[PDB]
């Protein structure tokens, strides 16, 4: 009275574990992914008008 | 943290000792205790001279703390010795009061037979042990519950050291003596208990070992049924604890 | 031998220490002396006192495989 | 070194129920399977049974696969082999030996891979 | 978008798959309560565990940053602020202990089943309980962590107009707080009639 | 096989072995990442402040050790013919120091970008921004903690 | 064995138990926090108008309250010893869900209509009756969703 | 010279903490080779601590000179 | 038992009770919502006119009495050895009143809001979006309607 | 096939040794594409500061190095009848470093194109650019260390 | 059919095969492309270092011949009754190459884009174009490496 020949408990349960862990792993590159230098602080800008 | 209100009782006296105290519980190591000893009293020793040279202020910081530092050294140096941890190795300084199996070959499982108390710290038969952390949690845990516990109710009594002082009788009426009741029938009771069974021989008596946390957690939420009875009357005076919580 | 009123017997000779210290104390800075080493005596003695009592009666024993037979 | 030792043995009539008895020492009982292989004179040893560490799972050779049954005690560092209608095929040396790590995989079982064996008792029928 | 045409081919093979199995007559197979008898009780019970600690740890974290950077931009031009907001921190940092706590509670009873018993109606139940009660405790910590986060933000920037509205923000604040605590104790209800692993 | 040590137990142990620390260096890369930016956004106009205003990737980098110390210890437990129990254990035990210091990075970062240039403008700000960033860290301790404390069952009293 | 009884039925109960909790939190968490941004949104400009207008934010506080009972409710009936039966575990799950959403529902309602409305009586101090009365409105939902769970509850266990 | 103090606090207590480690090991102290995985030969491995602890000394009374002068 | 009547039947009945306040709690909800902000926007400059608009957020909360009176009806109905057949019934009637529910909540939210803002800028208006909510509301009373005449048959000629 | 060496068990070995490479190379890639924008985009009015500023492409490369050498040494273990558990350890090792070590490229190209577009202002900051990059570069380094700790134990006490 | 030698074995070869090129071309196609559009732009001023410019859609271009050499090798590896354990090695190795050569492909083309402009101001910068792009490059390489090794090991020993 087996579950499955192909999907077994033993399977599924490394799945859905995989599942979670690349879930989490996606979540964390997408904050990652976000990052943006503040360009405007590091490059010196001028002109004439100012003091 | 903000200016003390005046003539109120100043938050430092208390500070000088429980600050680097309370530190030294959590920072228990003497050889890392020592070698923090050794740089705050370098510091006192030369003072006169670091005094007059100008800082920065990631030095002054320290420079000004010198004898914070000072203490919160040598407050590591005796607690890494209750816990008996120097560069994570245990010391041999008294005999044991555990007593290993007279025989045994390589890789045999043995258990120790208890034979005395150890005088000062943790015995150091418990190095390398496989259960080690299931002791020493118990112990460690316990102790924090009972330190905070009585830190915090001293301190609360400088605020009736204040009432008195201000003669703010409404005070004593409306706030010390209900928050006393409240906080010392529930936490304080549970420290009256964590003291209370490490008293009792258990095996000896051969009653079971209650779970001090499940009993806390069953005086509210079921209030007037145990499992395992800590002392007589168990019930009686945990319902009458509740009643005066909540009145 | 040793039983809860060993740390009584402690108990009482710090209280006694402390309070002897209490009139003793010197003028000079008297609320620093008075208060610091007190209290420091007192939260000392609190952390041998809970060490202590942790190993009067355990409920756990040491047990271990890796100790050679000579020890 | 480890020490092994064997209980039970002697003559028996055919349709006997003979029980046999190890106890052993010098290592961690619970951590290792357990074996008994017998030789009959004359013959190579002959695999009869083991059990894995926790005494979940068992293997028996098909001379005695409904005949014998093989239990464990990891408390009293012992191990049984509780035998009925015992028949003179079973006339052998019986050993008691310490297996592989927890359990027996096939190929193990198959390469009949024990480490040290006790001085084995005599059944005869 | 792909990640939204992503989860429609997935909800359009789910189905297909079932009808597949419901029209050919073997629809008994998917059979989800044979999987949850046979699936060890073990992960159902590591799982709550690792997830509680690690959800409520999110929500404290999610929340310090929010009240933190308020903090320190809102402190630019007053620094008195950083002292006495710091209560905001705490309330954030609190719900990371009540899920500590229950890490403790519950790891006391993942003792070893034997092999008989492995799968019988107590060792189950304690596997559910510990599942889901370690999902509440966590999910819960993690939106109260936030809430209070963003709270503590709005506090932070009042006081660094008007020292009078701290107290009064203060409220709302610990209003909040309070969705951690029912957290706890229903996290600590769900799991106490669970026995340890027999 | 036996019904107590499938022969996928092991999966558990090394896939929770290898979160431990993968999770963790994702979170001490994102910390040090956006808080190095402030550093160098401030330290054009005030470089003085430079090694002081560090301490944000000096605290990023601790969690990562939290990661390797739990990493280490679980992997010390491996073996084929582990226990199903144990490797859940293992899994436990990586999953809830991993998930704990991703969260601490985060933080880690995000308030450190604004302390080291809150810092800049305002000096009594700095150590404002210090006892905030003790509190992100801390997080990823107390998923030390828990790792800890289910790693010590990993092995106690369990047969195969 | 019990047919209606199978081993597995707990586990809908507990999962009922969840969802009942942690969707009404997530209810009262978006109610206050929204509200509280309205609240410190006047600060700068009528400090006075607080304290008579944090009643959003008590509104909002009663919600995590049905969740709690409801919740309470279901883990009172939970039990290893008991033949938990699998109709019983599916009326909690339902008793979880209906809570669970009405309060998240209610939550949403309550912080949108709070923070306009205090947001606003600040330039128009005869609006608050009228602020009251919509919340009102927006609390009852909430209070539905709880009657038809006691119901469930009422009926699962019998 | 600053280079100086950094290399002679260090070996300093390489003399130290590696003279007792070769002590505990020369006389077989339980908390150094009483399990079966510590090393085998206590006064093999103490010889081997004590030429290192030696080295250190060699370090040490040489950068005494560097801060002296 | 008997293959009318599996152990798992009332899962779809008890999920159609829920489904029955779920959709009709967010349609009531989003209702509400949106016709608030129209309510609070207007009132500031003509705070007279207060109770004779918020007709909206009455005709939103009526919403949510459909989803309740089908959920209890439903409710009452469950039974732990019911058919398969009044499973599917109940569902069916869950969602009927659920997601008609759900459209005329978001009917009633637009209307209500913009009917809310014009009507303080022309009193002719009023009862012109009394008449276009008046058939926003209908939309609930069809899924209604439709869900009792379902109801009504769950039981009917049914055998176990 | 022997249950402890299932016929598929190579296939985790094969994904791990690939794994090692091809995670790690797009760490290095994303660090040298990042930082390399900053060095040509400050270098066209500084090209004295070229080859000082080349040293953040340097370290992103070193980081690639890390994958090769682990998957290298997980490939000479690969085999037809491997044990399965051999195979989950070499899937963790080569996940260990790949995701570490593309942790540790993002933090190296981000804090390498802000650091040489400030060095260009600033020629204290430069000092400061290679103490964070350490930091960053040293996430790798526990990436390898736990890879190497695995492999070690891939093969011991093995019974395929 | 034989248990080490499923019917089915071979389609990881296949993909395997036909992976090694498909993914390094499409890294080469972009590699080509963002510096094109460089080199289009840059040289409209300044045609006289048209061909100076080019390199860097020559290394692009040096990346696909990995993948041919890759592809060429398995295309001769594989049979109708090839083993399993070979199967999986085949697609170890396409893939080494392939996700390794897509990730040189994008920093190649990035680099080149910017490095093609600033070298047309600033003459002294080309030889650093170039060292970046030996970088890039050799990240390339190594996915070849991993792929030759593997591929080395593919058949040497295997039996049905």
């Amino acid at each position: 009275d087996i579950l499955s020949s192909i999907w077994t408990e033993g399977l599924l349960m490394c799945l859905i574990v995989s599942a979670l862990l690349l879930f989490i792993l996606i979540v964390a590159l997408s904050w990652i992914s976000n990052l943006d230098i503040t360009y405007g602080a590091l490059e010196k800008s001028t002109n004439p008008i100012k003091k | 943290y903000g200016i003390a209100q005046y003539r109120e009782i100043n938050a430092g006296l208390p500070t000088i000792v429980t600050f680097p105290f309370m530190f030294a519980i959590m920072f228990g190591d003497m050889g890392h205790g020592f070698l923090m000893t050794l740089a705050a009293l370098s510091l006192v020793l030369n003072e006169k001279k670091i005094n007059k040279m100008k800082r920065g202020e990631i030095f002054d910081m320290a420079f000004t703390g010198r004898y914070i530092i000072l203490l919160m050294g040598v407050f590591s140096m005796y607690t890494g010795f209750l816990y008996n941890d120097i560069f994570s190795k245990t010391m041999t300084i008294f005999k044991s009061g555990w007593k290993w199996p007279d025989h045994w070959k390589k890789g045999e499982s043995i258990t120790a037979t208890s034979v005395g108390t150890y005088p000062i710290g943790l015995d150091w038969a418990w190095h390398g042990t496989e259960n080690a952390l299931l002791f020493s949690n118990s112990y460690k845990m316990k102790l924090s519950i009972l330190m905070g516990f009585i830190h915090m109710t001293y301190s609360y009594f400088f605020s009736l050291a204040n009432h008195l002082y201000f003669n703010s009788m409404i005070d004593i009426i409306g706030n010390f003596i209900p928050g006393l009741l409240f906080m010392q029938g529930i936490f304080g009771y549970l420290s009256v208990c964590i003291v209370y069974k490490w008293a009792v021989d258990w095996v000896k008596d051969g009653k079971p070992a209650p779970g001090l946390l499940n009993m806390l957690i069953n005086m509210f939420l079921s209030p007037g049924t145990i499992d395992d009875e800590l002392y007589p009357h168990q019930a009686k005076v945990q319902v009458f604890l509740l009643l005066m919580a909540l009145v | 031998m040793s039983s809860f009123y060993t740390v009584v017997g402690v108990f009482i000779v710090v209280s006694a220490m402390s309070v002897l210290f209490w009139i003793m104390a010197p003028k000079n800075n008297q609320a620093v002396w008075r208060s610091t080493v007190i209290l420091t005596l007192a939260m000392m003695f609190l952390m041998w006192a809970i060490t202590f009592l942790c190993q009067l009666h355990p409920l756990v024993a040491p047990r271990r495989s890796d100790l050679r037979p000579e020890f | 070194q480890v020490q092994l030792q064997e209980s039970g043995g002697g003559l028996v009539q055919p349709g006997g129920s003979l029980r046999l008895s190890c106890v052993a020492s010098g290592f961690t009982f619970s951590r290792y399977a357990m074996t008994w292989v017998r030789q009959a004179p004359g013959k190579g040893l002959e695999w009869v049974s083991d059990i894995s560490s926790g005494g979940s799972s068992t293997f028996y050779t098909d001379s005695v696969k409904g005949r014998f049954t093989i239990s464990r005690d990891n408390a009293k560092n012992t191990l049984y082999l509780q035998m009925n209608s015992l028949k003179p095929d079973d006339t052998a040396i019986y050993f008691c030996a310490k297996g592989v790590p927890s359990y027996y995989s096939d190929y193990e079982r198959r390469s009949k891979r024990y480490d040290s064996r006790g001085q084995g008792t005599q059944v005869t029928v | 978008s792909f990640s939204h045409f992503l989860y429609y081919l997935v909800l359009i093979v789910v189905i297909v798959y079932g009808l597949y199995k419901l029209f050919t007559g073997h629809g008994s197979d998917i059979n989800f309560g044979k999987f949850l008898l046979r699936t060890s009780p073990y992960m159902w019970a590591n799982l709550g565990i690792a997830l509680c600690v690690g959800l409520s740890v999110v929500g404290a974290a999610w929340g310090i940053f929010i009240t933190g950077s308020s903090m320190i931009g809102a402190g630019v031009r007053a620094p008195r602020i950083t002292t006495k907001n710091l209560i905001s921190i705490i309330f954030c940092e609190v719900v990371a202990i009540y899920g500590l706590i229950i890490a403790i509670v519950f790891s006391s009873k993942l003792t070893v089943a034997t092999a008989e018993n492995m799968y019988s109606k107590s060792n189950l139940y304690t596997g559910y309980s510990l599942f889901w009660a370690g999902i509440t405790v966590g999910a819960s910590n993690l939106i109260c962590g936030i809430a209070v986060g963003i709270t503590g933000a709005t506090a932070a920037i009042s006081d660094a107009a008007d020292s009078a509205l701290f107290v009064k923000i203060l409220v709302i604040e610990i209003f909040g707080s309070i969705l951690g605590l029912l957290g706890l104790i229903v996290g600590l209800l769900m799991a106490g009639k669970a026995s340890e692993f027999q | 096989m036996t019904e107590l040590c499938p022969v996928y137990a092991p999966f558990f142990g090394a896939i929770g072995c290898a979160s431990a620390i993968i999770f963790t260096s994702l979170g001490a890369a994102y910390g040090t990442a956006k808080s190095g930016v402030g550093i160098c956004a401030t330290c054009v106009l005030r470089p003085d402040l430079l090694f002081k205003n560090i301490v944000p990737v000096i605290m990023a980098g601790i969690i990562a050790i939290y990661g390797l110390v739990v990493s280490v210890l679980v992997c010390y437990s491996l073996g084929q013919k582990q226990a199903l129990y144990t490797g859940f254990i293992q899994l436990g035990a990586g999953l809830s120091v991993g998930l704990s210091g991703l969260a601490a990075g985060f933080a880690i970062g995000i308030v450190g970008d604004a302390g080291v240039r809150g810092s800049s403008q305002q000096p009594r700000l700095f150590v404002g921004m210090i006892l905030i960033l003790i509190f992100a860290e801390v997080l990823g301790l107390y998923g030390l903690i828990v790792a800890l404390l289910l790693n010590s069952r990993a092995t106690q009293d369990v047969v195969c | 064995s019990n047919i209606y009884a199978p081993l597995y039925a707990p586990f809908f109960g507990f999962a009922g138990c969840a969802a009942a909790m942690v969707l009404s939190c997530l209810g009262a968490a978006i109610g206050t926090a929204k509200s509280g941004i309205g609240i410190a949104g006047i600060g700068t400009f009528k400090p006075e108008l607080i304290m008579k207008s944090l009643i959003p934010v008590v509104m909002s506080g009663i919600l995590a309250i049905y969740g709690l009972v409801v919740a309470v409710l279901i883990a009172g009936n939970l039990s290893p010893t008991e033949d938990y039966t699998l109709f019983n575990g599916f009326m909690h799950l339902s008793c979880g869900l209906c809570v669970g959403f009405a309060c998240l529902s209610s939550g949403y309602a309550i912080g949108m209509v709070g923070d306009v409305g205090v947001r606003k009586y600040m330039h128009q101090p005869r609006l608050f009756v009228g602020i009251v009365l919509i919340l009102i409105f927006s609390e009852v939902l909430g209070l539905y969703g709880m009657i038809v769970a006691l119901i469930l509850n009422t009926r699962g266990s019998e | 010279t600053g280079k100086a103090w950094c290399c002679t606090v260090l070996s300093a207590f390489g003399v130290v903490i590696l003279s007792v480690i070769a002590h505990l090991f020369n006389t077989n102290h339980e908390s150094f080779v009483g399990s079966i995985n510590d090393p085998e030969d206590g006064p093999a491995v103490a010889h081997t601590v004590y030429l290192a602890a030696l080295v250190y000394l060699v370090f040490f009374v040489f950068c005494g000179f560097q801060v002296y002068l």
